[PDB]
């Protein structure tokens, strides 16, 4: 009877080694995949052609064909290995310092047993990995995705691949998606998955507390944080060709991702109810991290002033411009310690989006569509928002300056 | 041109195991009833005005459901003149923009697979169903009723009884269709 | 003519094994018969050279040194390759070796010494080439896959033995932190500790990895990923491995293992061999759960109630979800009443499985006629569970009294 | 709803209907020798036919044999029981058709529309009877059809067309079968000339590229 | 000064174009003979 009482302590005293396996897998894989050819025979005939940058190429052309057969665990392990290789600010050659030193000691042991080096930066490892065809891997892996875990790891790998303004690899994404006559499936996989996620929020998590260890979100709503990040990174710098291709694909069927993204933004935080008044009931500490991401994603669709995406956001049928307007005029009803340092960023991103809509237009219709909602109380809004600085980037005075610039543009 | 539009005034007829028009006994009562002896297509019942229905588009009961749930105090009894008042205002205005957009769909050919929102003309009450409480005379896949408010769950899918037609095909006058609600998932049945 | 001997060895593969005394064996077996095996080194071969008796050792022994002789010849004097019709005989002798090892007809040192010679054929360094040498490369890949899976059994058995020896050598048993400073000399001692192919394991494996005529490279990447971070699977094998029973009875547990693994086929589908067996298998598992009902039901119920916390509650509950739904009185109406009968009888013990299944209470909501008796026989007498119910189920049942 | 009708032989030329099976929802092919019909318009002269106009007095001719579609009074128990007549200029084989969808006076019947068949000489509408033609053998494949004088939307045949590239293949197969049947007997009784030996060689060469 | 002091990211559309026109030498993004307060609309042509 003491066996049961003791093997719990036994398995705890074994699982305390949870970190050495992590450091023995990630670094010990990424260093050998970075330099796979040395000490083989150290010859010229059989090795100089097998790797000229063509071993990971071999692996990634092979592993795209094993989704159709069984054992999807191997594919997602390949994906997570490539993603752990893909990032940086890790693996460079008192419970937070002894672990690091014994981990680097153990990987040092393994690399000296396993072994004019050209140092690779992040800006060129993405180009090196794309040139052998890593963009094709994800763009075919989510086009014909079978499982649900494959999609999440694939979009995470795509996010780690893009990583800001790498226009050399966004060119690959654009120069594949406008061919092969079946990219409508690629857009459909995003469109239906974002359509079913906004249905789950309208049914299950739709509550309010009319009063004065967490309910964790569903796997279909939390999956849109990397979806919106990947859509934001696809038109990162300005990307004129990829800002219109997300709205019309010139196919037999076309999915407007901007319109449904605004629909999701509208429905996540009190559709048709927040635009007239209260919206702080729909906002809490576990929801702002997605509203910030969708606000940034709609900000990226309009900058680099394409006049089509700005007309689509302001003038489409389910009027979601009334709620990005609403949350900078009125105040959020709950107030707390971790509320001011989130509502500042929320109002700042909303004001930045409203500035992005009116960037350079000289057009009356989209201005009066904005002006149809509020009365001209932006002056008292910026006055109050300026005197909120009196008791003492993301600072309270710059926000009111953004609304002042917007009101100056609307005053003509 | 011999199609069925939004805003038409039709009269649903039952045929199969039992025959007859779908009527409604009384006006203080909310029971939907078919009766075989009243009449058939060759000669309708004398009180034919009871059997008429009107075709209506989507009505969105989103803020109305929230207001009805908030205005019924279960165990908190928190009545606010600053919260329930603006909830009532929100429900009223969205009902106003709900009714003012039905006039924009006033002429529109319906196709199979749409929402149909049946409205009784005499009682001015929608034909609804809810999935939680069974029928009176029977158990096992619940009854239908009527109410003025437009209950959520009054949406019906219009589906063909014949495979001559398909989803997306227009609905012509005089064909036999089958109606099932979107959230109940069971076709509306005339009992015996 | 040297192909005749290939035909002789093909005939050899199908005659020496009538498969009557020897069957397929797994090396990663668990649920031991209260084993208190001593701690030794890898040449121990804990029970004997083989699981069976001696009628199948000396007759095969001569074939064993002959296959060893052929491997020790092909390692050296066939050094570039042998395309002069030798590949048929190399294929067939490798196939014979692979079919004799899967009955476990070696000591541990036997295959561990065979590995060094076996990996030394691969280190002898698109237009279609002969696919049969590709077949023998796939065959040696999966023999390499097999031989590393019994090393895990060696590690798990010796580590469990040593870290229970460190328990009972200083015990209150008729404390555990004494060996906590011996972890730093054993956890890195049985895995690392620099100065079992070694440094050359990755070279031949990568060489087969970019060599891509058949799909053998799927298995090549499989053992590439399986080589690194062996700690993950050996620790999850620790967490799953030990199901000790004080009674020396394995056939009663083996029925539960056979039944619960059989229900995996009735997880993704229900239709119609499944209906002819699901009622009988719930009858069997329920009658084995309700054993010794005339007794006090304390010791005899617990001595598999503990054993069925690891796999019997996460099988029947998602079966109760039953996506194949027909609302009529059909042949599935008796299935769920037996499931509810089990849910009474399985959780008629103590608060362990009560607290285990109390967090899945959100899937018993709507009927109130058949699932209601379940909650009647869940909240029977417990104190630490009958006081934290939030206002989201009991008021739902209050409204369910009406309507 | 159900399946495709045809005509075949049991003892004599019996126009049995639908040949019941499972599936066959306009995608799978059928016994194309017997399930294929040819449509022609009367146009008041023997030539000049074409371009039906929703009121054009169509007539349907079988493709395997030169038999038409007609109705005659049933000698069996019960203007009924559509049969096949050998020669077809009579008024008993004139059929006319009206749309299930919105009507039209002359609107270029668009090659795939659903059709309800109306008989001319007796104003009677076709309907699918469920009784079988052959009452002697179990699980009978032969079903009957009839004509009933009231109109309903239960029975509405579909006009699904076959491209010329398949009727050409059927004609090629029939002609190759006839040539092989002649030459096999010609070589079976006695010898053949060198011209017949050359003619069958190019045909056997052509059959390989036909099938591949 | 605003172009050459800011983050080099997180700034908008036209500012990015101007910063691209500054790093390379040419400076024809100034209005050289045109003011935008002197232009007028067209209605007669669109009517045509």
């Amino acid at each position: 009877r003491n066996i049961i009482e003791r093997l719990q302590d036994i398995v705890s005293a074994l699982e305390d080694r949870l970190r050495p396996l992590v450091q023995a897998e990630l670094s010990v894989l990424v260093d050998v995949l970075h330099r796979p050819e040395l000490l083989f025979p150290e010859n010229t005939d059989a090795r100089r052609k097998c790797e000229s940058g063509g071993f990971i190429c071999k692996l990634i052309k092979h592993t795209k064909q094993l989704l159709e057969e069984n054992e999807e665990k191997l594919c997602i392990k390949v994906l997570q290995t490539l993603r752990e290789m893909m990032t940086k600010d890790r693996g460079y050659g008192l419970r937070q310092l002894e672990d690091h030193k014994r981990g680097e000691a153990l990987r040092q042991i393994l690399v000296n047993r396993y072994y004019s080096r050209g140092e690779m930066s992040l800006a060129e490892v993405q180009c090196h990995l794309d040139k052998e065809g890593a963009s094709n891997l994800v763009i075919d892996l989510i086009m014909n995705a079978s499982s649900d875990r494959v999609f999440h790891e694939s979009i995470l790998l795509a996010i780690a691949l893009l990583e800001g303004g790498n226009t050399t690899i966004q060119h690959s994404f654009f120069c594949r998606l406008t061919e092969d006559k079946k990219s409508e499936k690629f857009f459909k996989v995003f469109y239906d998955r974002m359509k079913v996620a906004q249905q789950e929020i309208k049914a299950t998590v739709t509550v309010n507390t009319s009063d004065l260890d967490d309910l964790e979100m569903s796997a279909v709503i939390t999956i849109m944080q990397p979806i919106l990040r990947f859509l934001q990174l696809l038109c990162e710098n300005h990307n004129r060709d990829l800002q219109n291709f997300l709205r019309c694909q010139n196919n037999k069927t076309n999915y407007n991702l901007v319109c449904e993204t605004l629909q999701f933004l509208d429905c996540i935080c009190g559709s048709t109810t927040g635009g007239l008044g209260l919206l702080g009931l729909y906002i809490n500490e576990k929801n702002v991290a997605l509203i910030n991401q969708t606000l940034e994603s709609l900000t990226e669709y309009c900058q680099g002033p394409c006049h089509e995406n700005q007309n689509c956001i302001a003038t489409h049928e389910s009027n979601g411009i009334d709620i990005i307007t609403a949350l900078i005029l009125n105040d959020i009803n709950p107030l707390g310690k971790k509320r001011m340092d989130l509502v500042l960023e929320l109002k700042n991103n909303a004001s930045k989006l409203l500035l992005a809509i009116m960037e350079s237009r000289h057009d009356s219709e989209n201005a009066e569509r904005i002006l149809y909602n509020m009365r001209p109380k932006e002056l008292v809004e910026v006055i109050k928002k300026a005197y909120m600085q009196g008791e003492v980037a993301a600072s309270p005075r710059n926000v009111g300056h953004n609304i002042y610039i917007l009101a100056h543009q609307l005053a003509r | 041109s011999s199609f069925l539009h939004i805003g038409d005034i039709c009269s649903l007829y039952a045929e199969g195991s039992t025959n007859g028009f779908i009527s409604t006994l009384g006006l203080v009562d909310d029971r939907c009833v078919v009766q075989p002896e009243a009449g058939d297509l060759n000669n309708p019942p004398k009180k034919f005005r009871d059997c008429l229905f009107k075709l209506c588009p989507m009505n969105r009961y989103s803020a109305q459901k929230q207001f009805w749930k908030a205005a019924k105090p279960g165990a908190n009894s928190t009545t606010d003149a600053v919260l329930l008042n603006k909830l009532h205002h929100a429900a009223d205005l969205e009902k106003k923009q709900n009714e003012t957009e039905n006039r924009k769909l006033l002429g529109t050919v319906i196709q199979y697979g749409n929402v149909i929102q049946l409205l009784h003309l005499k009682s001015n009450k929608y034909l609804t169903v809810n999935k939680r409480l069974p029928a009176l005379l029977e158990k096992n896949a619940m009854r239908v009723t009527l109410d003025e408010a437009g209950n959520e769950g009054s949406w019906f899918y219009i589906q063909p009884f014949y495979k001559l037609r398909s989803i997306g095909d227009s609905v012509v006058i005089g064909d036999k269709v089958v109606l099932n609600p979107v959230n109940a998932g069971q076709p509306l049945h005339a009992s015996s | 003519p040297y192909d005749l001997r290939a035909s002789f060895c093909r005939l050899m593969l199908h005659m020496h094994v009538d498969r009557d005394p020897q069957e397929q064996v797994t090396p990663v077996k668990y649920a031991r018969l209260w084993s208190e095996i001593p701690s030794e080194i890898a040449i121990d071969d804990y029970d004997s050279s083989g699981a069976s008796k001696d009628e199948i050792k000396e007759r095969f022994a001569q074939t064993m040194e002959f296959v060893e002789e052929y491997l020790r010849d092909v390692v050296c004097q066939r050094f570039p390759f042998s395309d002069k019709e030798k590949n048929k005989l190399t294929f067939e002798v490798v196939n014979l070796a692979r079919n004799l090892i899967y009955f476990g007809f070696y000591n541990f040192s036997d295959l561990l010494r065979l590995t060094k010679i076996l990996l030394a054929i691969l280190d002898c360094v698109p237009e279609k080439e002969d696919i049969m040498v590709m077949d023998t490369k796939l065959k040696i890949i999966e023999i390499l896959q097999f031989i590393l899976n019994v090393r895990l059994d060696y590690r798990i058995s010796c580590l469990l033995c040593i870290f229970k020896r460190e328990f009972d050598e200083s015990n209150s048993q008729s404390p555990g932190a004494l060996d906590f400073e011996h972890i730093e000399e054993q956890a890195e001692g049985i895995f690392g500790g620099s100065e079992h192919g070694g440094r050359t394991f990755l070279r031949v494996l990568l060489h087969l990895t970019m060599h891509d005529y058949p799909p053998l490279v799927s298995g090549a990447l499989q053992l590439l990923f399986r080589h690194f971070s062996q700690r993950q699977e050996v620790l999850q094998a620790f967490k799953q491995v030990q199901l000790l029973v004080t009674s020396q009875d394995v056939d009663n547990y083996k029925q539960i293992k056979q039944d619960l693994d059989q229900l995996r086929s009735i997880v993704e589908k229900s239709e119609s061999y499944n209906y002819r067996v699901v009622k009988e298998i719930l009858i069997r598992l329920s009658k084995l759960c309700v054993q010794e009902s005339a007794s006090v039901r304390k010791s005899r119920k617990q001595q598999q109630r503990l054993l069925r916390n690891m796999g019997a509650h996460a099988v029947v509950l998602e079966l109760l979800q039953i996506p194949y739904e027909k609302a009529e009185d059909t042949k599935m109406q008796e299935i769920m009443r037996l499931a509810h009968e089990f849910l009474q009888n399985f959780c008629a013990g103590n608060q362990q499985n009560q607290a285990l299944l109390h967090k899945h209470i959100n899937l018993f909501l709507n009927p109130g006629i058949l699932e209601a008796v379940t909650m009647q026989h869940i909240f029977m007498n417990n104190f630490q569970l009958c006081s934290e119910i939030n206002e989201r189920v009991v008021q739902h049942f209050v409204h369910c009294i009406e309507t | 709803e159900q399946e495709k009708f045809l005509t075949c032989d049991e003892h004599r030329k019996k126009q049995h209907v639908f040949l019941r099976t499972t599936g066959r929802q306009s995608a799978t092919s059928a016994t194309s020798s017997k399930a294929l019909w040819e449509v022609e318009v009367v146009q008041h002269d023997p030539c000049r036919g074409g371009a039906g106009y929703w009121n054009s007095l169509f007539r349907f001719k079988h493709l395997a044999t030169g038999h038409y579609l007609a109705a005659e009074v049933d000698p069996d128990f019960e203007v009924y029981s559509l049969v096949s007549v050998p020669e077809g200029n009579d008024i008993s084989s004139i059929f006319e058709l009206d749309p299930t969808t919105l009507r039209g006076g002359d609107s270029l019947v668009p090659r795939n529309s659903y059709v309800r068949l109306r008989h001319l000489c007796t104003n009677t509408w076709v309907h699918s009877t469920n009784i079988p033609i052959d009452k002697e053998e179990e699980k009978p494949v032969m079903l009957k059809i009839g004509t009933s004088p009231l109109k309903e939307d239960k029975e509405a045949f579909a006009i699904v067309p076959v491209s010329p590239a398949e009727v050409r293949d059927l004609d090629f197969a029939n002609d190759a079968s006839k040539v092989l049947g002649s030459i096999a007997g010609k070589l079976e009784k006695g010898t053949i000339t060198q011209n017949e030996r050359r003619s069958v060689t190019k045909l056997l060469e052509d059959l390989v590229y036909f099938v591949t | 000064v605003l172009v050459k002091v800011k983050d080099s990211t997180e700034y908008t559309g036209p500012e990015s174009y101007v910063a691209e026109m500054i790093r390379e030498r040419n400076l024809d993004w100034f209005p050289r003979m045109r003011a935008m307060s002197l232009v007028s609309s067209d209605s007669e042509g669109e009517q045509n």
